[PDB]
DNA sequence: GGAAGATCGAAAAAAGCACACGCTGACCCGCGTGGT
DNA sequence: ACCACGCGGGCGGTAGCGTGCTTTTTTCGATCTTCC
RNA sequence: UAUAUGUCAGCGUGU
């Protein structure tokens, strides 16, 4: 469960883009069918995203890097399939 | 998709382009078959099919026939929603003027045609003639002719002159004129002209002509020839019971217009006489006017309900218009409403939601979960299951609300905390359960109040609710930074009862191993909650490294305090709970817990405190009874003594020794003293009534009386209310404000007779009426402030500006309302603060002043600190974080994208109810007395020593400051002109001593030199009269003003000169001019001719002679001119009196070296503080009175007017004990200072007299300077909140506030283009606001537009 | 009173008012200001478009919630279109610029 | 020394007057006038 | 000769919409006074 | 989700 987001706020440092990052992570979990980086204690998607943000496993840079890696591997796979 | 909105008037061709057909019949519905009639207001051919993908005739009724127009009835087969977009047009038989460009002052037709509006109205409504082309005759072109004058002109010349009559003539006049030639002629006429009114009219017409020329608008387009119509779906015919249909005002207006047009067409086709066609044209024009604006001109047309119909303009403007009823605010789905009860078991982040409400609100989520889990296969099955309320439905509802926040909001949303996010908990019953600790934030009581609940849907909304609007996140008030979560009624009482000591209780003096043993003993009944014992307490403290170190020691405390220590977190010390815990003590303990540990421990501590307080208040069983209000035995004696004293006073008055006024004053004073004595005696009796036998000895202890316990603990009640309950009610006031002689000497415990109750009803009704009437004014002020500060957000981190405002403690002759610490708390400095007397830096230039910096500043005895202010922010289209300061809600510096303007407006508006609107109601002391010990400093003083050695002031604006030993200016006083000084500058004074004395009844004339007095230019009976005294008989000379003196005495100026034994004037020390003192009117002189006088002697004597809270705040924020503004010196120089005209005094200011173009006409009854030949600087008071803010801005600068406004507003708010930070007032002031008028055009293209936004001028000047060219000189202008709001770049915001018709007309005439920057415009459009989490997204758009 | 989705008005396509007819609570000016005081950008957008006026937004939001996706499409509120048509009914032309 | 610009004062007009919620009443009709 | 569309809808009265709000803007009539 | 057909006045309640 979650009662406060102060530690997540200080991890992000602005409290405005933290909402955006958490929303992106929650959309990745709920729609993209990803997997949490933290144990799933029957929490909601937003709470799980905030919890895994708290310990620094997810931020804007990390999400961008993972998205870039997934795009590059999908491009490599489709190029190999075409060839 | 779109970036901006363009508004302009519509040409007939473009209006025809909009329309998909022409309406020619007034029929709407056949009323036999519900199909729309052909060529009517409702038509399928013109607007669209009634049914989706169906034809009116019925040939095609399938999607396969989409986009093909039927041939039998000409109805396109598309979706019926096209009926909401397709429009139509009506071809008017004759031209008709547009009312919005007709009677919206200033009249655009009249202003452009340069001829009076009444002439426009007369020629338009077919009552007179106007000449389109005058010809080679005596008749002018724009000449108004009546019927018989037109006949005379016609018989004089048959066809030489061409005069028409009606809107056609106006259209011809507008079309014939040339905009460029008229503009250049007007410019060349304005260049040579000099009349001020003519200059204003010419520049207004020039601005209008330039606006017309720059845009694509044409004047003839202001006369309507084709009339657009609304789509039918926007004016629907609502079905009713049976065949009846709801009436629509727009449909009736359109039908009337169509009927008038058809009648005019059939009259024109039949070649009707002139009178009939003229009447038809006038009536058609009136119908069109009623359609566009019903009540704008004449009596509004009434319908079947004996009431004016709602026109097109009536349904767009006003509070009920589309802007304020359906765009800025709207009804929403997934929302509910219910009454609120109290849930004591809830946590700070939880709320109680009824099962039915949650089931109804979360229906789509339940449907989705049921479909996912397989209990249902279709939406209908899920609907049936949730309707039947199956068992699995409850489990699904529990699953979906696990971590889904809900927004709870009260009906009056005064400030930010009026809506908060809570985690729902399913409860039975029918009432929402609310956490008690948040009630103070909601201003909600469980007396029948109702609350609304909203359900966020998207993940982003849920995360914003959890992270931004959660209850736990809101712990400090954004208005002033004070905490908002404090125990109020029962927690404080319970903690106070638990943390108390009785000198002889059960189990006293024993030693306990710890708090657990104390709890065991209390529960087992072997010890009392107030027993004084010794317990072993282990307290943890934070070292330098932050590690917790334990210390175990024996402490003398009570059982209750030891029990309460269990819930206290480890990091806190034991000193917080080892005392009687009142409201202040609990608040301080919570503040210490928050400061030391953090947020989550503070929340847990607050919840545990609430639980323990409730439990032990229940255990205590405290109750109020009739015996708890003890009446002192000495009340009767005091009352009898007071009655004897007032009887003696009445006897003295009857004897005639004392008159009515002083007798009434003494009676009031006696009754006040009696009331004070009664209250003191009752408090003494109540506070220590209880006496306890300890070891057989009587001992006094703090009373356990329930009323006294409630009063002392701070739970509920105060000194005044307890005084009314147990002592006399005191004096009461009449509705006019006068105090009644006989007070209410009856307690509430005792019986108030009929007279006393009737007396108290006056004050009760006055207070209730004020409270009832305050709401509308407070709401209007809050709306105006929100509008004027809607578009201000933080868009930058640091300007780099070195400017700012200097903050000093506020003092007015005896009190220090706000020390420097609160004024400079959480604000970024603008310059290095030097250590006093050492020229060494104490704080760096750009460091935010937190608590440690404030402690450093106060420990070094610093009085003035220059800090960055919002009004001095160099950022354009927004402010910066550094110039703004620390966020009051969160201790850190504010973040980019925060909507500071809305927060400031709400923070100012919310305490409006606590203010007062109704106005309420000895002579001023003649001397200045020092209340403390310290040195005396004299500021802005030119004094002289008298014969006795005392110092007398010869300066108008003199400041006397009492300074302590540490250099802090402890006291400030304003020394008037001609005031004697007991002690000089730099001389120490003792407390209670008087340093300055003066006579306020009359103003004297003080000589700066010593010598004989010689007369100059006064003759008895012309300029002076030698009048004998009533008793002494001495003949004193009185100078008469211009009213009494004759023409011969007009140029005779009375004068007194100081001369030596030779007989010539003594030259003024430091001035070549000799010592002359001119006697003004009504001046009395006692000294005789040739009498030797010393320096400082009084030559002559001149005799010398509010609004509540909300009105004063409104006047200050509106920059309203005072009734009798103080006259200030525009330029610095010597003063001179000229010749008197119009019953006014002429003033000439002569600079030392500059020119003398400035003259003033002071009104006669306005007193003149300045003398004949004194020196005055800029912004110097010439006539006493209120200072107009515009004059302050013009003559002293932006900083001075900002300081004045914030000081006045803060004084008004502090009179009622309201704490509001100055950041909000500074933000409002900056929003008011947003326009500037040019002076020198320079290299810029700005018009010399034009008024434009300050940011635009700054940007243009920066761009011009970057290229090495010259800039443009500007003068900032002060505007009221509503005036500044209306005069803004975005016309959408101005139109949605008030005066929609005028704003829309001006925008259409000027062809303004509005870019969607700001909160209101984005809210109206529907996109993300450029603030908060959406702000960053908007930045991306600004990144995409540049690329 | 409680309503998830119900009948809508004709001219403005907004939820009805009152408890006798199934209607929603009014998010007035003060609530909008309070939301603007917070960040609450997406919450305000969903209150102004998805929940009140945007008919396509309403349908898409309902389908997404039923499908388990908590994402919204802002769209174009119908109240602004009604206001634009009302202003256009007079002699004043008002339009949106795509530049 | 009299026409024109400046000033004062009365008058007329326009715009504003918090939020939320609940209930009830009306959503024809009467002359009139040509069509039949 | 009776009747159904139709249309505009104001009461009261040689018309004009007023009687217990406040603030801002504009207009005109009377008075002054400036000066060539 | 789109369902069966809602607009104006007057009165009242709570801040
Ligand atoms: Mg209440
Ligand atoms: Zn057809
Ligand atoms: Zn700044």
């Amino acid at each position: 469960a979650r009662v406060t987001v102060q530690d997540a706020v200080e991890k992000i440092g602005n409290r405005f883009d933290l909402v955006l990052v958490a929303a992106r992570r929650a959309r990745q979990m709920q729609v993209g069918g990803k997997d949490p980086l933290v144990p799933e204690e029957n929490d909601k998607t937003t709470v799980i995203a905030l919890r895994e943000i708290e310990e620094g496993l997810i931020n804007n840079q990390i999400l961008d890097v993972r998205e870039r890696q997934e795009q590059q591997e999908q491009e490599a796979a489709e190029l190999q399939a075409v060839t | 998709e779109f970036d901006a909105i363009k508004i302009a008037l519509a040409s007939p061709d473009m209006i025809r382009s909009w329309s998909f057909g022409e309406v020619k019949k007034p029929e709407t519905i056949n009323y036999r078959t519900f199909k729309p009639e052909r060529d009517g207001l409702f038509c399928a051919r013109i607007f669209g099919p009634v049914k989706d993908y169906e034809c009116l005739c019925g040939k095609y009724k399938r999607l396969k026939h989409r986009g093909v127009i039927c041939e039998k009835c000409g109805v396109e087969v598309t979706q019926t929603k096209v009926r909401r977009e397709r429009m139509g047009h009506i071809e008017l038989a004759s031209p008709t003027a547009h009312i919005w460009f007709l009677k919206s002052l200033p009249s655009r037709i009249g202003l452009l045609l340069d001829m009076p509006l009444r002439d426009i109205e007369r020629v338009l409504y077919f009552e007179s003639y106007v000449v389109i082309e005058g010809g080679m005759t005596n008749l002018e072109r724009q000449q108004i002719l009546t019927e018989e004058q037109y006949l005379d002109a016609l018989e004089e010349f048959g066809d030489e002159f061409d005069a028409k009559m009606g809107a056609e003539a106006i259209q011809a006049l507008l079309k014939s004129m040339d905009l460029e030639q008229e503009c250049e002629q007007l410019r060349e006429e304005l260049n040579e002209t000099n009349s001020e009114t003519k200059r204003k009219k010419l520049t207004k017409r020039i601005k209008l002509l330039e606006a017309f020329v720059q845009s694509g608008n044409k004047p003839e387009w202001m006369i309507l020839t084709v009339l657009p119509v609304l789509p039918p779906d926007l004016r629907p015919l609502v079905p009713l019971d049976g065949g009846r249909f709801a009436t629509s005002d727009l449909n009736d207006l359109y039908r009337r217009v169509i009927n008038r047009n058809n009648r005019l067409k059939r009259l024109l086709d039949l070649a009707a006489p002139d009178i009939i066609v003229r009447n038809e044209k006038r009536m058609l024009q009136e119908a069109v006017d009623a359609l566009l604006d019903n009540g704008r001109r004449g009596r509004a047309i009434t319908g079947s309900n004996k009431r004016p119909l709602k026109s097109l303009a009536d349904m767009i403007k006003g509070k009920q218009g589309r802007f304020r009823q359906n765009l800025l605010g709207k009804r929403v789905d997934y929302s509910g409403r219910s009454v609120i009860t109290v849930g004591p078991y809830l946590r700070l982040h939880q709320c109680g939601l009824p099962k039915k409400m949650a089931l109804e609100l979360f229906k789509p989520f339940i449907y989705g979960k049921l479909e996912l889990r397989g209990l249902a296969t279709t939406i209908k099955a899920a609907k049936k299951m949730v309707e039947r309320e199956e068992a699995v439905v409850w489990d699904i509802l529990d699953e979906v609300i696990r971590e889904h926040p809900v927004l709870l909001n009260r009906a009056p949303t005064l400030h930010r905390l009026g809506i908060q996010a809570f985690e729902p908990v399913l409860i039975e019953g029918k009432a929402i359960q609310l956490h008690p600790l948040v009630c103070a934030a909601y201003n909600a009581d469980f007396d029948g109040d109702q609350m609304a609940v909203h359900v966020p849907l998207t993940l982003e909304a849920q995360l914003e609710a959890r992270a931004l609007m959660m209850s736990t996140n809101n712990i400090l008030s954004p208005a002033n930074g004070e905490p908002i979560i404090v125990p109020s009624q029962d927690v404080v009482l319970g903690l106070y009862y638990m943390t108390r000591d009785c000198v002889n209780a059960k189990g006293e003096g024993m030693v306990l191993t710890g708090p657990k043993e104390a709890e065991r003993l209390y529960r087992s009944g072997l010890a009392s909650l107030h027993a004084r014992v010794k317990v072993r307490i282990t307290e943890y403290e934070k070292d330098a490294n932050g590690e917790l170190v334990a210390k175990t020691s024996l402490k003398d405390t009570t059982v209750g305090r030891a029990i309460l220590w269990m819930i206290v977190p480890k990091g806190l010390p034991y000193s917080i709970v080892n005392q009687a815990l009142g409201k202040k003590a609990i608040s301080k303990m919570l503040n210490t817990c928050y400061r030391i540990l953090g947020l989550k421990p503070t929340v847990i501590f607050a919840d545990q405190i609430m639980y323990t307080g409730f439990a032990y208040a229940a255990r205590s069983g405290a109750s109020v009874g009739i015996d708890d209000m003890v009446i002192p035995e000495k009340k009767h004696e005091i009352i009898s003594e007071a009655e004897a004293e007032v009887a003696e006073i009445q006897e003295q008055f009857q004897s005639g020794l004392v008159t009515a006024g002083e007798r009434y004053n003494k009676v009031i004073d006696i009754w006040a003293a009696a009331n004070d004595r009664v209250s003191k005696a009752m408090m003494d009796n109540l506070q220590t009534e209880t006496v306890i036998n300890r070891d057989g000895q009587e001992e006094k202890q703090v009373s356990f009386n329930s009323i006294y316990m409630m009063a002392d603990s701070g739970a509920r009640g105060s000194a005044a209310q307890i005084r009314q309950l147990a002592g006399m009610r005191g004096l009461m006031a009449k509705p006019d404000g006068s105090i009644i002689e006989t007070p209410i000497t009856a307690n509430f415990r005792e019986g108030l007779n009929v007279l006393q109750y009737f007396i108290s009803t006056h004050g009760a009704r006055k207070g209730l009426a004020d409270t009832a009437l305050k709401t509308a004014n407070s709401g209007y002020l809050t709306r105006r402030l929100v509008d004027v500060a809607q578009d201000l957000v933080v868009t930058e981190d640091d300007c780099g500006t070195h400017e700012g405002i200097m903050m000093t403690p506020v003092i007015e002759g005896g009190d220090v309302k706000e020390p420097l610490r609160d004024r400079v708390l959480g604000r970024v400095t603008a310059e290095d603060v030097l250590k006093p007397g050492t020229a060494d830096i104490l704080v760096p230039r750009n460091t935010l002043l937190h608590e440690q910096w404030c402690d450093l500043l106060e420990e070094n005895s610093v009085d003035a600190v220059k800090v960055r202010s919002v009004v001095s922010c160099d950022t354009d289209f927004g402010v910066c974080a550094h110039c703004y300061g620390r966020d009051l809600a969160r201790g850190h510096i504010i973040n980019k994208g925060e909507a500071i303007g809305v927060i400031a407006a709400q923070s100012i508006g919310e305490p409006g109810t606590q203010l007062t609107m109704r106005t309420f109601h000895a002579a001023a002391e003649s001397s200045i007395q020092v209340k403390n010990k310290g040195s005396i400093k004299l500021s802005n003083v030119k004094s002289v020593v008298n014969s006795s050695g005392k110092l007398v002031i010869t300066s108008r604006n003199t400041e006397l400051k009492l300074i302590d030993e540490f250099g802090r200016t402890k006291e400030s006083y304003k020394v008037p002109y001609g005031a004697v000084l007991a002690k000089g500058d730099g001389e120490q004074v003792a407390g209670g001593e008087t340093v300055a004395n003066w006579d306020p009844h009359t103003m004297p004339v003080i000589t700066e030199v010593s010598g004989f007095v010689r007369f100059t230019d006064m003759i008895d009976g012309q300029t002076i009269t030698r009048q004998t005294d009533e008793l002494t008989g001495l003949s004193s000379l009185v100078v008469l003003d211009s009213a009494e003196r004759t023409a011969g005495g007009k140029d005779l100026r009375p004068a007194l000169k100081i001369v030596d034994a030779q007989g010539n004037d003594v030259l003024i020390p430091g001035t070549d001019m000799p010592a002359q003192y001119f006697l003004p009117g009504k001046a009395i002189v006692q000294l005789e001719d040739g009498v030797q006088i010393s320096s400082g002697d009084t030559l002559a004597r001149i005799p010398q002679e509010i609004t509540g809270g909300l009105p004063r705040v409104a006047d200050l924020f509106e920059a309203r001119r005072p009734k009798e503004p103080a006259i200030l010196a525009e330029i610095s120089g010597i003063v001179s009196f000229g010749k008197e005209t119009k019953g006014k005094r002429r003033l000439v200011i002569t600079p030392v070296d500059g020119s003398d173009p400035y003259e003033e006409m002071i009104p006669k009854w306005r007193q003149l503080n300045v003398f004949e030949g004194e020196r005055v600087e800029r912004g110097d008071v010439i006539s006493d009175g209120p200072e107009a803010p515009h004059d302050i801005l013009r003559l002293r600068g932006v900083h001075a007017v900002t300081r004045y406004i914030v000081n006045e507003v803060q004084d008004v708010y502090r009179l009622q004990g309201v704490k509001i930070n100055d950041k909000h007032i500074e933000v409002i002031v900056r929003q008011m200072l947003r326009k500037a008028t040019i002076v020198n055009a320079g290299s810029s293209d700005f018009l010399e007299g034009e008024q434009v936004e300050y940011s635009r001028v700054k940007i243009a000047n920066r761009e011009l300077e970057a290229n090495g060219k010259v800039g443009a000189t500007y003068s900032r202008d002060l505007l009221g909140i509503t005036k500044a709001s209306l005069a803004t770049e975005s016309f959408i915001s101005a139109a949605s506030f008030q005066e929609t018709t005028r704003v829309l007309t001006e925008a259409a005439v000027a062809g303004k283009r509005d870019e969607l920057r700001g909160l209101k415009e984005n809210v109206i459009v529907g996109r993300l606001i450029p603030a908060g989490t959406g702000y960053a997204y908007h930045q991306d758009r600004m990144r995409r537009r540049a690329a | 009173h409680a309503r998830s989705t119900g009948s809508y008005s004709l001219v403005t396509q907004q939820p009805l008012g009152g408890k006798a007819q199934f209607g929603g609570q009014r998010f007035g000016e003060m609530e909008v200001w309070a939301l603007e005081a917070y960040g609450a950008a997406y919450t305000l957008q969903e209150m102004l478009t998805v929940k009140s006026d945007d008919v396509n937004g309403r349908t898409k939001m309902y389908k997404n919630i039923v499908d388990g996706n908590h994402q919204m499409e802002p769209g174009m509120p119908e109240s602004f279109n009604v206001l634009l048509k009302e202003i256009r009914s007079l002699g004043i032309n008002i339009e949106l610029e795509d530049e």
